[PDB]
């Protein structure tokens, strides 16, 4: 009964913004799982709605997230979510959001996954974007292969990621990966530092870690380089 | 001095190089 | 720089992560591990808000 | 590898049961009916997890079940409504020796051919990467040949096969001299990819209007994969929730039709689709016509990225370590190339190196080593080679580096020399 004056304005009049609000701050008093098969219904006659699918999906995680970690509502919410990608296309919020809502999760495979399909599926500007949080999701780690293949794509928009990514590898041990771009760096006298540090200084900290580690630097000529 | 800096940390590296050295020889 | 740019596949953006397997049970390893400590977290969050 | 789809290899079941003598062919169909190529074959493996290495002068017996060939027929599943969805099949009938180098090849390890002229060469080498990209799609091949001339015939047989172009890349001076229409370039498939790319997006033009989604799906390869992701596996899925019944109800042939949301974008293709013959046949017609549309996507996903790459020039080389699959070029450009293949993170499985005893060793040689190893692995899988160390060996214009350097002598008819085991 209730419903059918605001489904009669919306249906008249599905531009109406205003009416779409009164009906959801209704739903809002009303119980919750009608308000997400009201948003259900909403997507499907207006999907391009920006602010719908956002709404929703803040809604879905703020309801959910108090539950057990294991229970399948948060499933439903991460429906909704691959839902929501197909239709938002360009609109960064959600695919920012929906990573974040994983790691809440700690579903470090599918949240993996929606970064790949976030770059798979849009230009290296949307990239520059997605690119700060995922390498900082890529670091808590010890997946260094997929850590290694992110750090790299980064370096020819940012230099100043190659200390990150050298920072990396010397924490990672893995020293004779780091001997080989720190040694392309020094050669690379372009370079920038946030530290500020010159090129000496470079090949110092390059001769710095081979000196201390003949066993693990392996792919250089150690003697060359220093001569 | 930038002289005397190398001096004291190498000084301190030889020894960790003499001792990692004797292991690996 | 173009030369180089054109070399760029999807071997530089990493998406083998996927295809390459045997980061798949690393992966599922780890976040077996992340779930049991957020499990236990919120376990003791609870418990703490309860007390 | 134990079981194997031999696709299109076998003309028949008679033809394979000639093609193995001395083996028993049991056939999993017991119906002949349905005993259609093609094939998958399991071979009989003897397992080395067992027995420690001794008393190898006891012969193993001559166990009925080592030479029970388990033959399982299969149907090709339908690919689409269209004519041009029909996979194209071979016409030669190998023989046993033919078929061995075939079976061979698509083994991991090295195959040697030694193919007299006339034996049919280049008709088992085009089989063999046919075979291989059917059981094994994220496999490449490397096809190496001495010579240009070689180099066209094979490729041109490979095109009257079931290969998608995408995937045919020839490298080389004269890759202008094919006598095919079609650019095989590394330009030329930009061309085609690109071509191919607004092609399919006006099909998902069609397929908007056909199914009255209201928006611009075409505009782009992300709007089309989102729209096949919502708009067709929806309507999908609603459609199997109708004609696969969730009830004890012996599903209704015409709910096949009926509900098929895809009529109109099909209307264009021969009619009738549905037959009305059985529920099987016209559900396969249904599902083929998903699976036509399915394709056009997956094409559209892959040429995604050609799209975000906004020159040409980038994209043939994009499309030179992933996407081609079969790479067809000459040992002069392997050479003459290798520092620039290696730099750009080539990578493959299987080489077949086509005339090889009229190779050089050290020409020979350097195709093997076109990609950098993986951890210390080599990708490397299969090598296969086809020669014919009774013919002509190298040219060698020095007489004395000929006769008294061995310079002459191909690493094929080396091994061969060496005693590597050939099928003749």
């Amino acid at each position: 009964e209730e419903d059918l004056p605001y489904e009669e304005e919306i249906m008249r009049n599905q531009f109406s913004v205003k009416c779409w609000l009164r009906y959801i701050e209704f739903k809002q008093g009303a119980p919750k799982p009608r308000l997400n098969q009201l948003y259900e219904r909403a997507l499907k006659l207006l999907p391009c709605s920006y602010k719908l699918w956002y709404r929703y999906l803040k809604a879905r995680r703020a309801q959910v997230k108090h539950r057990c970690v294991t229970d399948p509502a948060y499933e439903d919410v991460n429906n909704c979510h691959e839902r929501a990608f197909v239709f938002m296309h360009k609109m960064p919020r959600l695919w920012l959001d929906y990573c974040q809502f994983l790691m809440d999760q700690g579903r470090v495979t599918h949240t993996r996954r929606t970064f790949d399909r976030a770059l798979r599926a849009l230009p290296i500007t949307q990239h520059s974007r997605i690119w700060p949080l995922y390498l900082r999701f890529l670091r808590s780690h010890p997946l260094p292969e997929t850590a290694v293949r992110g750090y790299r794509r980064f370096l020819k928009l940012s230099p100043e990621s190659a200390e990150e990514y050298i920072e990396y590898l010397k924490s990672s041990d893995r020293l004779d990966e780091a001997a080989q771009r720190l040694a392309t760096v020094v050669n690379d006298e372009r370079f920038v530092s946030k530290a500020g540090k010159s090129n000496y200084q470079l090949w110092h900290e390059l001769c710095d870690l081979i000196s201390q580690n003949p066993d693990k630097v392996q792919s250089l000529n150690v003697d060359a380089i220093i001569r | 001095p930038d002289y005397q800096q190398q001096c004291h940390e190498m000084a301190e590296r030889l020894e960790d190089s003499v001792l990692k050295g004797m292991q690996a020889a | 720089r173009a030369e180089l740019m054109k070399a760029i596949d999807f071997e530089y953006y990493g998406y083998l992560d996927e295809d390459d397997g045997v980061i798949v049970p690393l992966e599922q390893e780890y976040e077996k591990k992340l779930r049991a400590e957020l499990v236990e977290k919120w376990k003791a969050e609870r418990e703490a808000r309860l007390a | 590898i134990a079981t194997l789809d031999f696709n299109d290899t076998f003309l028949s079941i008679e033809h394979l049961k000639a093609s193995f003598p001395g083996h028993n062919v049991k056939v999993t169909v017991e119906d002949p009916a349905l005993q259609i190529p093609p094939f998958r074959i399991t071979f009989p493996v003897r397992s080395g997890k067992g027995k420690k290495r001794k008393d190898a002068d006891v012969e193993d017996e001559d166990t009925e079940e080592a030479k029970t060939l388990i033959v399982e027929p299969h149907v090709i599943p339908n690919r689409g409504p269209y004519p041009y969805n029909q996979p194209k099949r071979n016409t030669i009938q190998f023989t046993h020796t033919q078929i061995e180098a075939i079976r061979a090849g698509m083994q991991p390890g090295l195959t040697m051919v030694v193919g007299p002229p006339g034996t049919g060469k280049t008709d088992v080498a085009v089989q063999i990467i046919s075979n291989i990209y059917h059981n094994f799609p994220e496999q490449r091949t490397l096809i190496v040949t001495h010579s240009n001339q070689a180099l066209n015939q094979l490729f041109e047989k490979i095109m009257a096969l079931d290969i998608d172009e995408r995937h045919l890349l020839r490298l080389g001076h004269g890759e202008e001299e094919l006598e095919t229409e079609k650019d095989f370039s590394r330009y030329g498939r930009v061309n085609y990819v690109l071509a191919r790319r607004i092609e399919l997006l006006e099909e998902v033009k069609r397929l908007q209007k056909s199914l009255g989604v209201p928006g611009d799906a075409s505009y782009t390869c992300e709007t089309a994969g989102y729209f096949f992701l919502y708009q067709v596996m929806s309507r999908w899925e609603e459609y199997i929730s109708k004609v696969k019944n969730k009830g004890s109800t012996l599903p209704d042939v015409t709910e096949v039709s009926t509900f098929f949301p895809f009529h109109e974008y099909f209307a264009n293709a021969p009619q009738p689709i549905f037959k009305g013959r059985s529920y099987e046949e016209d559900m396969e017609i249904a599902e083929g016509c998903f699976r036509h549309i399915k394709k056009i996507f997956t094409q559209l996903e892959e040429f995604r990225a050609s799209e975000l790459l906004r020159s040409g020039l980038d994209r043939s080389k994009y499309l030179l370590v992933k996407e081609a699959k079969i790479i067809a070029m000459t040992c002069t450009h392997a050479a003459l190339k290798r520092h620039d293949l290696v730099k750009l993170g080539f990578k493959y499985d299987n080489i077949l190196m086509e005339e090889a005893a009229q190779i050089l060793e050290i020409e020979t040689f350097i195709p093997l080593l076109l990609q950098n190893p993986q951890d210390g692995f080599s990708r490397l899988k299969r090598w296969i080679m086809i020669g014919d160390h009774h013919q002509l060996p190298p040219v060698i214009k020095n007489m004395a580096f000929q006769k008294y350097s061995n310079m002459e002598q191909s690493l094929f008819t080396r091994f061969v020399r060496v005693g590597v085991p050939t099928v003749d």
